[PDB]
């Protein structure tokens, strides 16, 4: 009975880690799709095109 | 001949005003100015091509 209700709560850990990795991976998505964006920046700003102002 | 000169001095004050002002946006070409601009054409840094405008 002891190892039934800690096994439960063992259950109920097991989720909340999950959760936190989760939403943890789920921020560095957008991290990941704002450091792609700044390479497009960069790449486009290293044309010889571009004066100063652009 | 002074006649045929002054059409010499129009035509090479013409050479001149395209010299000058040439640009792309601002970004003056055959001036001099513009010297040796490196154009970036590759999906990762360190590949470009060095364009010269005389």
């Amino acid at each position: 009975n002891v190892q039934s209700r800690g096994l439960d709560v063992a259950v109920r850990n097991a989720n909340d880690g999950i959760s936190i990795a989760q939403t943890a991976e789920g921020a560095m998505n957008e991290t990941t799709n704002i450091l792609q964006r700044m390479r497009d920046l960069s790449l486009q700003s290293a044309n010889g095109s571009n004066s100063k102002s652009e | 001949r002074v006649a045929i000169q002054e059409e010499i001095t129009a035509l090479n004050d013409e050479l001149n005003r395209i010299a000058e002002t040439t640009s792309f946006g601002g970004n003056k070409l055959l001036n001099g100015t513009f010297s040796t601009k490196s154009f970036q054409i590759g999906a990762d840094n360190g590949e470009a091509v060095m364009l010269t405008l005389k």
